[PDB]
RNA sequence: GUAAAGCGCACGCAGGCGGUUUGUUAAGUCAGAUGUGAAAUCCCCGGGCUCAACCUGGGAACUGCAUCUGAUACUGGCAAGCUUGAGUCUCGUAGAGGGGGGUAGAAUUCCAGGUGUAGCGGUGAAAUGCGUAGAGAUCUGGAGGAAUACCGGUGGCGAAGGCGGCCCCCUGGACGAAGACUGACGCUCAGGUGCGAAAGCGUGGGGAGCAAACAGGAUUAGAUACCCUGGUAGUCCACGCCGUAAACGAUGUCGACUUGGAGGUUGUGCCCUUGAGGCGUGGCUUCCGGAGCUAACGCGUUAAGUCGACCGCCUGGGGAGUAC
């Protein structure tokens, strides 16, 4: 899936602090990141549609964990967004 | 996925008496232990403790009496997805009185027989022949 | 815990999930019969059999596999106690009416041998007749005389004489039998938890039911 | 499941449903009251025409709607949570999961040449066909397309359709476990969106073997077939379309319970592991079978048993999955 390394990168920028992977903040920016890192991999080939299935899992999922969010606390919602430039 | 807590419990109890079970144990919860008493107080089960600190479990010794068991018949009725509420005057009667109607109360969970003179109605919840 | 224990418990791990409340153990792949409830299960049946043997009950003793048959003869012929030993035939209680007609012929049969009426008559007529009675003797010989059926039925083993204890609890004849593991006490309705084999344990428990018996009727 | 009926399969908006604790609210729910629910019908009790029909006094009912006053268990709203649902991380594990690109050996066919000589090929026999312009057989070299013996399985992976040589690149999911983290973020899903065997269709390639069409030979009464001799589309590839199948377990998905037996596959824990190993314990998977279920056959902890949530579908045969 994603490097070990770039996991744990990303789990500080968002993360509530460290050694945490559950924040909401955390697994949408996880998803964002193979789902953009995976668009290059899909720009090619394309006919890869196993592979499809379980990219659109992750943004329905990503899509709910932000609905989610939204709904627990409008802020690190609107925030969150920003840094990785969603929701058109 | 759980849906339904209520009917899950009365389930465990119907296939229980089914395979002789000792007992039947199950995650406890304030209804499902206010449902219990009701049976107990009805002599239905032996008795009932709900275990655990953070995590209860609720322990329903099931009961039987000569070469059957006690509860005989026991199926939800105000499920999710369609509950049932009557009023006093409208308390469901089962086995013609000789069976018992768990019904929840603003006083409290009740057998029909109990709340329908209190003279209070509520939502039924099960049939316990 | 006498001579009981010298018997244990039986059956590999077929057994039978119903047993499985007189288990104890089960070393080595088989299942140990629980005597915390085998000898106490004992006397509370036992006292049973003495208790309508006093009246001279009518007592059916079944067992036909051979290894225990030998033995089950005996004991049951230690008083006006009946027994079963070869093939149980079907019908020989359900449908006495008309398995008795055979118990005649054994009858009217041996007063030929028995008596001076039978020397007449070639060979092969005579032989005939020997040879039907051999037969009479397997089956009906332990039961030939029980007008009636019995007060009560006792089988050494549930699964192999099951075909018996069928036309038993059909006819309310209380039944009592010894079962382990692989058997089922869903018929008997007097369990006795004991290895169903062994010569030794066959024996064992045949004696003692004999006698509770004979010293049953006062 | 087989009688009519599970969408071919997924993702998922609306909608329906929602693990657990405390507080709070009181909307549904419940209790009481006030209005109102025309009278007459109906029903109960009782009157009057000689009875009856008929007529009439009072009550019950009008199961409804509104408001007022409370009750707070259950459902709902709000607040604060909680961790067992769900998910994330770490590290491991098996795999014909997918897309791209290489590549290897066996074989078929074809081309060239040597040896060699009268048959080969085919069938039940035959015949068509191929042979002296030298086949077949055999040997040597070359060209090319397709599929991957053995391993291989009661096997494995996938939502389904489906996926087998070896190698690399890109990539999805599943499972176990010491745990760590999030904190109900869940289940289902009309419409919608996507994936869809084979055959078929368009453009451009490819084309060895097999083979609709077609052409011969045969069989037969006939033989627009089965068989033989050939052989085009197609089968192969790229990209676009078609969207169907006995798309079958003829069995929707999710979760919880309910005797047992024998076996397979994979993870993991314990055991002189000194062992092949034995014992546990999760995932997936065969067959047998108990209770129970079923019209029966059968299903049977991977249910068609016992339950809850949501959806799809059936309502006699033909006409007809036809017409418009
Ligand atoms: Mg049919
Ligand atoms: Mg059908
Ligand atoms: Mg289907
Ligand atoms: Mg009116
Ligand atoms: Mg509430
Ligand atoms: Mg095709
Ligand atoms: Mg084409
Ligand atoms: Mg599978
Ligand atoms: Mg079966």
């Amino acid at each position: 899936s994603l490097s070990t390394e770039a996991t744990a990168k990303i789990v500080s920028e968002f993360g509530r602090d460290a050694n945490d992977t559950g924040s909401t903040e955390v697994q949408v920016a996880l998803l964002t990141a193979q789902i953009n890192h995976l668009q290059g991999h899909f720009a090619e080939h394309k006919k890869d549609h196993h592979s499809r299935r379980g990219l659109l899992r992750m943004v329905s999922q990503r899509r709910k964990l932000l609905d989610y969010l939204k709904r627990k606390d409008v802020a690190r919602y609107t925030q969150l967004i920003e840094r990785l430039g969603l929701r058109r | 996925s759980m849906q339904d807590p209520i009917a899950d419990m009365l389930t465990r109890i119907r296939n229980g008496q089914a395979a002789n079970k000792a007992a039947v144990t199950m995650p406890s919860s304030k209804l499902k232990v206010a449902i219990a008493n009701v049976l107990k107080e009805e002599g239905f089960i032996e008795d009932f403790k709900v275990e655990g600190d953070t995590k209860p479990e609720l322990e329903l010794t099931l009961k039987y009496f000569q070469g059957k068991a006690v509860v005989e018949s026991i199926q939800r009725v105000s499920r999710p997805g369609l509950r049932i509420y009557k009023r006093k005057d409208e308390l469901p009667k089962v086995m013609a009185g000789l069976g018992i109607a768990v019904v929840s109360t603003s006083k409290g969970v009740m057998t029909d027989r109990a709340a329908r003179q209190a003279g209070l109605g509520g939502e039924i919840i099960c049939y316990v022949a | 815990m006498l001579k009981a224990g010298v018997h244990f418990g039986h059956q590999t791990r077929y057994w039978n999930p119903k047993m499985k409340p007189f288990i104890f153990g089960a070393r080595n792949k088989v299942h140990i019969i629980n005597l915390e409830k085998t000898v106490p299960m004992f006397n509370e049946a036992l006292a049973e059999l003495n208790k309508i043997a006093s009246r001279k009950g009518k007592i059916l003793f079944v067992g036909t596999k051979r290894a225990a048959s030998e033995a089950v003869k005996d004991a049951a012929l230690s008083c006006d106690q009946f027994f079963v030993n070869h093939r149980w035939l079907g019908g020989m209680l359900t449908n006495w009416k008309t398995v008795r007609q055979s118990i005649k012929r054994l009858k009217d049969l041996e007063t030929q041998s028995q008596d001076g009426t039978f020397d007449k008559l070639t060979k092969k007529e005579a032989l005939m007749r020997t040879r039907e009675l051999e037969k009479l003797e397997n089956s009906l010989g332990g039961i030939k005389d029980m007008g009636g059926l019995p007060d009560a039925l006792f089988v050494i083993d549930a699964d192999h004489e099951h075909i018996a204890i069928k036309e038993a609890n059909n006819l309310g004849i209380p039944v009592f039998a010894i079962v382990d593991t692989n058997s089922d006490p869903d018929g008997v309705d007097f369990v006795i938890p004991g290895n169903d084999d062994a010569i030794r344990a066959v024996t064992l428990y045949l004696g003692a039911v004999a006698a509770t018996v004979r010293e049953g009727r006062s």
